[PDB]
RNA sequence: UCCAAGGAAGGGCAGGCGCUUACCCAAUCCUAAUUCAGGGAGGUAGUGACAAUAAAUAACGAUACAGGGCCCAUUCGGGUCUUGUAAUUGGAAUGAGUACAAUGUAAAUACCUUAACGAGGAACAAUUGGAGUCUGGUCAGCAGCCGCG
């Protein structure tokens, strides 16, 4: 970020991770342009599944992980997540509490 | 970007704005209709034709839609190509879990600029409490839905309705506030019918038959992309099927001219102009003499370094003469090649929204991919381990799968519209949504794994040393698959040894480990049987 | 959604700890 | 089977032209007043080459040969090898699928074994420093032709492998309307199983002939002995030209047969080089044909390109019929302003998806 | 601005968005062609998490089989056993909401009142979370024998 809490970015692609527990499964994680700034910057999507959800190609919202920086666990130079894909807030869809649109 | 950018410019007041009253047949909707047409002609005109032009003003011209719930297709139709939808609510709806599922409709199709409008309201309620209501169905939509949407709350003043001030907040909100752009909607050109006209090529006993189709020259408007950039070329109708058009109109020494007149040749183009074969990489040069005398001097080179429409149809066939009615509206749709075409194609899947049930392989479904809509048989799969291990015949709350299937193959990955249909006389609105996604990839001669399982209980256990009691019959099978990789349920390697000329399930056989008597000895891999083709 | 909460709301929430506490600091104190 | 072509001219041309449209064709009357009437030998291992790689491709050919029905399929491609006869060489073969390769689902990795080189056809500098850098203007990133070995007729011996990794859905628009500036000029001459002394006097050659000129002569010598050679002793050159602002080339070709002149092969490849120059305005006339599918096969959007009325020949004329044929696509030229040459713009409308 | 082609007419003005305005002269005063009536004077209605007020979600009995019950020290161990599992089951109760009449009366609405309905757990449907050495599911990759997440 410029210093910033939030910034808007543009996937353009969508990456590979796994993990240990409870078995080895994706873990995900994307590169996202800046609008901004042009920047294409790492970021993780903390939730099971989603990859089903985000696409490639689409305008999605950047917070932090909450360490100043600092990649959270095993996860190896991200610093940053989504919480919003086209304004829709990720967890809305989680369980069923708003639906996709068009693109 | 660019194919909303192209929308913009050759649009004006001849191409209208796109209205579409999309609401429960229950109501009078007609009351606001003629309402509406009573603000734009002057105070007078109360009849209904729809659809039909109003000319009103050189700023918009308005053209009104409309269509009950009780029809399914349109149901479908309107939502993708609508510019405005204009929903009308009963002081009743907010739970009723039948009648309420277009939302659903309009939300994967694309979200338009919507209305909610509330006038029944005063006919149920009387006292302070509905100004709660009015605020919790606001919580409920569209404020919930979208932000920045507004409540429109008007009288029942039924016939007899006002001039006033609220027809102009109405038309106020539709002239001020425009649409926003659909992705691939602008990608195609399409067309609304407008004037539906019937020609026969006069009477003869070939204009009539058992399978006699006549000259249907149809109009209107168009909107998109320009339509005319080629004759010929293939369409679409909706609930009928896929044509050609047979002739298309709209009604709102030069060598570049020499190269397409094909009754002259190439020659003759040069010869006339100025003054073969492409397998030949290496172009044509004169002699090595010649051009050596000529390149003598290198001078030469010395600075080269530092709407509306009369469309013409020979369609539709006899049958659809006896489904000629007033005109519930019908656009014309647009083909293209890689989409025309017909392959199996992978599609992402999830779970509708209040939805009850499982989706299974075997009840085919009606399937949306932009201007068409295929009942098919979805065959699901999964994967496991990054690769396809499994295959499952319903749908659980546990995962959603991906299908795949034999349609249209369809290159670009459109958004996914997955219908089930129920009469007319069950739920309410003209189909119940399955499932909903984008089409995933494109995949064809694909082959699914079918994998089983063979049934072989353990005992008494030793590592390299055991037999089972029970899991064959015959000592030619295991001695043909003796060469084979035996597994085990907690997943313990090994391997047929020999039959032993016991054909009683008893054989010698290795393991990596002693087997588990809570494990199963069991065999993978199996017959991976053809697609349901519909 | 989780069908897991039936545990009480506000006071009798509040109703409950003060009978465990009742229960738990007598043996405590003893 | 319903889009009816006639005799064996631009065969590689009309395949290609079906399968990137998806539309199915049909050519006919293949030379039926010949001795042998019928395909050759490399034109049914053409189509060879073409179920190779795609899925859903559907090809019936006469008993004679004289009339093929062509029913495209999807491209596909992936990871093979190919044979191709003593008729034609690899270059003949590795020009079709440079129009089919940013459009593949997969990426092509295919060694071709044979002859690299004929008088014909286009060589393997023609193809890495001639056609990839053109292709390169459109996005096409990541191109590699890897010569593993050279091929030299009769015999050849040679092995080729293509890479190909940028993939994309449309290429970009084209804007050219100035002749572009030359800055340097370079070259390959390469020889087999002979003298690096050869080699030298074909350098010698050129170099009597490009010493006037006041930008660089700068040619590679490439020799090879070994089993990386082939079987069969020969020698050829390559000598491209450089605009080293954008990117565009000019190239010139020729291989040596046994007993010639090599200093004659230098004079002749500098001087149709030269020649080429005066004969072109943005591309070269062997590039033009590469150009001219790129620019349908493009979004939907306007573009513009610089030609040259020495470029307008019959070759170029017909090239213009085939795609009308196709796509239905009318190339529309206006003239240039300019009084100093007599150059007209080449404005091109890409398909996009259009039907 | 219009044009029947002659001429005629209005002053570059409000207001909205960008950051939905309805009713009455019943009051006070003023005027009156004035005991009448009017008042772009005046009076009433619409508008809502940046804040924020009061507090509703259950109360009290009942019996029967029943206890390896809890706490602290991650420990090595010690102390304290008045405890729950059952609609066993029973009568209370209030008002969220439904409604005459009256008051008010700018004509007039709300506000302040109240006959008549409204509980045995589907109730008359509250969370955002935090942990978890729990329970389940064929996977780097491997045999000579025992195992990994």
């Amino acid at each position: 970020f410029g210093g910033s809490s939030h910034a808007k970015g543009i996937v353009l692609e969508k990456l590979g991770i796994e993990s240990k527990q409870p078995n080895s499964a994706i873990r995900k994680c994307v590169r996202v342009q800046l609008i901004k700034n042009g920047k294409k910057v790492t970021a993780f999507v903390p939730n099971d599944g989603c990859l089903n959800f985000v696409d490639e190609n689409d305008e999605v919202l950047l917070a932090g992980f909450g360490r100043k920086g600092k990649a959270k666990g095993d996860i190896p130079g991200v610093r940053f997540k989504v919480v919003k894909v086209s304004g829709v807030s990720l967890l809305a869809l989680w369980k069923e509490k708003k639906e996709k649109p068009r693109s | 970007l660019h194919v909303p950018m192209v929308d913009r410019t050759p649009e004006d007041d001849p191409p209208p704005f796109i209205v579409a009253v999309v609401g429960p047949p229950g109501t009078g909707k007609t009351t606001l209709i003629r309402s509406l047409v009573r603000r734009m002609t002057k105070s007078t005109l109360n009849d209904i034709q729809g659809p039909i032009t109003v000319v009103s003003g050189k700023h918009r011209r308005l053209t009104f839609l409309e269509c009950p719930a009780d029809d399914l297709n349109a149901m479908i139709d309107i939502a993708k190509i609508a510019d405005l939808v204009l929903l009308l609510i009963d002081g009743n709806f907010g739970f009723e879990m039948e009648t309420m599922e277009f939302l659903n409709i309009a939300q994967h199709h694309g979200m338009p600029r919507v209305l909610g409008v509330a006038t029944h309201l005063d006919l149920f309620k009387s006292q302070s409490t509905l100004r709660a209501s009015k605020k919790r169905l606001k919580h409920r939509f569209w404020t919930e839905v979208y932000q920045g949407a507004k409540l429109f709350y008007l009288s029942g003043v039924i016939n007899g309705r006002y001039p006033d001030r609220e027809i102009l907040n109405l038309s106020r909100f539709i002239s001020v506030m425009k649409f926003r752009p659909l992705k691939w909607r602008n990608e195609h050109p399409y067309m609304l019918a407008d004037r539906f006209t019937d020609l026969t090529h006069p009477e003869l006993i070939e204009t009539q038959g058992l399978q006699i189709d006549r000259k249907v020259a149809i109009y209107g408007y168009l909107h998109g992309t320009p339509l005319p950039s080629a004759p010929g070329t293939r369409v679409h109708i909706a609930g009928v099927g896929d044509f050609s058009v047979a002739q298309i109109e709209k009604l709102p020494w030069n060598i570049g001219k020499l190269i397409y007149m094909d009754n002259i040749s190439p020659e003759e183009c040069i010869r006339r102009w100025r003054g073969v074969d492409l397998e030949k990489f290496v172009p044509y040069f004169d002699t090595f003499e010649k051009l050596a005398k000529k390149w003598k001097s290198v001078d030469a080179i010395k600075e080269r370094f530092l709407s509306y429409v009369r469309i013409v149809f020979e369609k539709v066939p006899m049958e659809f003469v006896k489904n000629f009615n007033p005109k519930f509206p019908i656009v014309m749709g647009g083909l293209l090649p890689t989409e025309i075409k017909f392959g199996i194609v992978k599609a992402r899947l999830r779970r509708h929204r209040w939805h009850k049930k499982i989706l299974k392989t075997n009840d085919p479904l009606v399937l949306s991919l932009g201007w068409r809509r295929f009942q098919t048989l979805p065959i699901y799969t999964t994967t496991d381990s990054r690769t396809r291990t499994r295959m499952l015949k319903y749908t659980p709350e546990h995962t959603y799968c991906n299908a795949a299937f034999y349609g249209p193959l369809c290159s670009p990955n459109t958004p996914f519209c997955g219908v089930q249909i129920v009469a007319n006389s069950d739920t309410g609105n003209g189909f119940r949504i399955a499932a909903t996604g984008i089409v995933e990839e494109i995949d064809v001669n694909i082959e699914i794994v079918k994998k089983l399982k063979l049934v072989g209980f353990p005992y008494k256990i030793f590592k390299n040393t055991a037999f089972i009691k029970d899991m064959f019959s015959s000592a030619m099978e295991v001695a043909r698959f003796e060469g084979a990789q035996i597994k085990t349920v907690s997943g313990i390697r090994g391997e047929i040894k020999r039959a032993l000329s016991k054909p009683e399930g008893h054989y010698r056989a290795a393991f990596e480990d002693k087997i588990l008597m809570s494990d199963i000895v069991i065999l993978r891999s199996w017959y991976p049987v053809r697609v349901k083709k519909f | 959604k989780t069908e897991k909460p039936k545990k009480p709301k506000g006071r009798a929430y509040k109703r409950l700890l003060y009978t465990r506490r009742f229960v738990n600091v007598t043996l405590v104190n003893g | 089977k319903y889009t009816t072509f006639q005799g064996s001219q631009n065969f590689r041309l009309r395949i290609v032209l079906a399968t990137l449209s998806g539309k199915p064709i049909k050519i006919e009357k293949i030379r039926s007043g010949d001795l042998n009437p019928g395909l050759k030998d490399y034109e049914v291992s053409f189509l060879r080459l073409i179920e190779s790689v795609t899925n859903g491709s559907v090809i019936e050919i006469s008993y004679t040969g004289t009339t093929v029905i062509y029913r495209p399929g999807i491209i596909v491609g992936g990871a093979s090898t190919h044979i191709c006869p003593s008729s034609k060489p690899v270059g003949y073969f590795v020009e079709p699928m440079l129009y089919l390769a940013p459009f593949s689902k997969k990426k092509f990795s295919i060694l071709f074994k044979g002859i690299t080189a004929s008088h014909n056809d286009a060589g393997i500098e023609a193809i890495k420093w001639g056609l990839m850098p053109v292709m390169e203007k459109f996005g096409v990133r990541e191109c590699a032709l890897h010569t593993l070995k050279r091929g030299s007729p009769p015999l050849g011996g040679g092995e080729v492998h293509l890479v190909v990794d940028s993939l994309i859905a449309q290429p970009i628009t084209m804007h050219e309307i100035d002749r572009p500036i030359i800055s340097s000029i370079t070259g390959v001459a390469y020889s087999t199983r002979v003298s690096p002394s050869l080699v030298n006097r074909m350098i010698d050659g050129a170099k009597k002939v490009l010493k006037n000129l006041q930008c660089e002569v700068n040619i590679t010598a490439d020799v090879w002995r070994g089993e990386n050679s082939g079987k069969s002793p020969g020698w050829g050159i390559t000598l491209v030209a450089q605009s080293k602002q954008k990117g565009w080339s000019y190239f010139a070709e020729d291989i040596g047969d046994a007993g010639s002149i090599p200093e004659e092969l230098g004079e002749k490849v500098a001087c149709q080089l030269l020649e080429e120059i005066s004969k072109s305005a943005a591309v070269g006339r062997n590039q033009l044909p590469l150009a001219i599918v790129y620019m349908v096969i493009g979004k939907e959007d306007i573009g513009r390109l610089r030609i040259n009325k020495e470029q307008i020949d019959e070759r170029f004329i017909i090239l213009l019929r085939d795609i009308k044929k196709i796509f239905n696509t009318e190339v529309f030229l206006k003239p240039v302003d300019e009084a100093d040459n007599e150059d007209m713009i080449a404005t091109i409308k890409g398909i996009g998806f259009t039907n």
